[PDB]
């Protein structure tokens, strides 16, 4: 009984922070669409020519 | 009569052999009997702390 109390212990912290991990992307994935503009796009594509 | 006296001594030692058997029959019984209730009784404790 003490075994399966700790596995489901450990299944629930799995189970949680697989959402707290989808949504951490989610959410800087609207940051960026809405926080892009000439200015980023131009850094990005200078930073990454600066490398190619 | 000597040979009555024989048969009632061979008859008890018949009767003491069953007897034996019964009771370690009995007994062996019983090991199964107590073995299995305490079996169920540990398990629905087990099953009462995993729900806790």
């Amino acid at each position: 009984a003490q075994a399966e109390i700790e596995a489901e212990r450990k299944r629930a912290r799995e189970e949680l922070r697989k959402q707290v991990a989808i949504l951490a992307v989610a959410g800087a994935e609207k940051i960026i669409e809405r926080s892009v503009d000439e200015a980023a796009n131009s850094d990005i594509v200078d930073k990454l020519v600066a490398e190619l | 009569d000597l040979d009555l006296a024989k048969a009632s001594a061979t008859d008890q030692l018949k009767k003491a052999k069953a007897e034996a058997q019964v009771i370690i029959e009995q007994a062996n019984k019983r090991r199964s009997q107590i073995l299995d209730e305490a079996k169920a009784e540990a398990e629905q404790e087990r099953t009462k702390i995993v729900a806790q």
